[PDB]
């Protein structure tokens, strides 16, 4: 993804991995067409919500500016208003 | 499973984990012979056994089950009155 | 089932309850076709091991012979030896 | 492996690397007796479905006839109706 | 398994859990039919999967795997090179 | 459970469930003889590690004073120090 985009992701890196139900934000990128099955699966086997969470972001920071959208349009659609807000601005 | 059915199931993910109703649709997948019992019960444990975690594992674990896993299992939506989620894998398929 | 099948399994009851896991018998018991899955859900919303196997066993006492030798056959199957052993003498005639 | 049989594997070796489900098959083949437990762990130890699957042909390929027909068998034995139809004609004969 | 092997395994927990190298034992656990192949993969899956998971859920499920499952389970530990641990259930047990 | 160990358990119950990690801890209240395998088994159903702490906790709640210092000393010996002071006072 563009710089900023990448960046942006950086920043915040940290309130999203805390935060976030990988789950529902994986069922959206999967619907979206940005994220494969077997990514998904990488991300479930992680033990923990964070390091599902972490793990998702990082695959998320090697993904193209539509993924950055898939992912920004799953945490507004799924009530994480303030956390879509950090990354409003970074949106390529 | 052919590409299209698995894209299919990929796009349509987000209606079938908010939609389908497993505890009434194994009898019927059974019936089809598309799972074997273990599987189920394994499906069945899937994340933390919500409907929701089920019915993902389900729908992951369809696109292994065969060339004719999609249409089988729409079939068996209907056979469980879920007539409607049915309804909107079948428009797809065809369209 | 006949008596002598219910009564051994009766008479052995807590040492099946002990040690069955069930995720390893139903499976058996369902390809066989004497278990529900309405059933098999039933046992499954027991929180532990031990009132599932409980739940379980209920729902065998109720049941005919073939399933009687469904459930030992899968418990054979399955390494539990021990526990076959006990209810060998209450296996019952089938065709 | 008869070169019949290992063409036949290398021929669907997409089919089947996309499909299989690797903890409903290793299980069966360790049962045989034609599958390691550290080939097992080394298959465990692969992140996705279909890596496993990959590890585990890759595996296959390199053993006898009698492991080609225990996998055939699990393969049919636990549903993958499509995928034993394609190792079908590459059976080899045994014993 | 009787009540005093049990309450040993329990008693022994942190030990075990801290110190039992998995990889190495399955072969000796199916050597003796102690476990089955497919709840060998269960056990391997058990929470994160680590050694300690993987140990803590095998020793759980022992319990169930008949009379002779401590004794048989001591042996293992001996036939894999375990006998520091095995040593100590050892003592325990006679005292 | 005394009056004063229940007390500090619920004054203390959300630091807790926050940082333990319960599996662990339960190895150490298995081994004590303060914890049942089917407890144990009651507990890690439970999806999440809060929840899972949650229901340790809940079960702690319902158990004797020996009980309460197992769990006092898990948390010591598993390095949670200040989580273990919090306690101190509470000891039956
Ligand atoms: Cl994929
Ligand atoms: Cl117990």
């Amino acid at each position: 993804m563009d710089a900023k985009a990448r960046n942006c992701l950086l920043q915040h890196r940290e309130a999203l991995e805390k935060d976030i139900k990988t789950s529902y934000i994986m069922d959206h990128m999967i619907s979206d067409g940005f994220l494969t099955i077997s990514e998904e699966e990488k991300v479930r086997n992680e033990p923990t919500q964070q390091q599902r969470a972490a793990m998702l972001i990082k695959m998320i920071l090697k993904k193209d500016n539509d993924s950055y959208v898939s992912f920004y349009n799953a945490l507004l659609h799924e009530g994480y208003k303030d956390l879509a807000a950090l990354l409003h601005d970074g949106i390529p | 499973m052919d590409e299209a059915d698995r894209r299919l199931l990929r796009r349509c993910r987000l209606r079938l984990v908010e939609e389908l109703q497993v505890d009434q649709l194994w009898d019927a997948l059974l019936s089809r012979e598309l799972f074997r019992p273990h599987m189920i019960e394994d499906i069945q444990r899937a994340g933390s056994g919500s409907r929701r975690d089920q019915a993902r594992q389900l729908i992951i674990d369809l696109e292994t089950r065969g060339s004719q896993a999609l249409p089988l299992f729409i079939s068996c939506l209907e056979d469980t009155g879920q007539d409607m989620l049915a309804s909107f894998l079948r428009t797809n398929r065809q369209a």
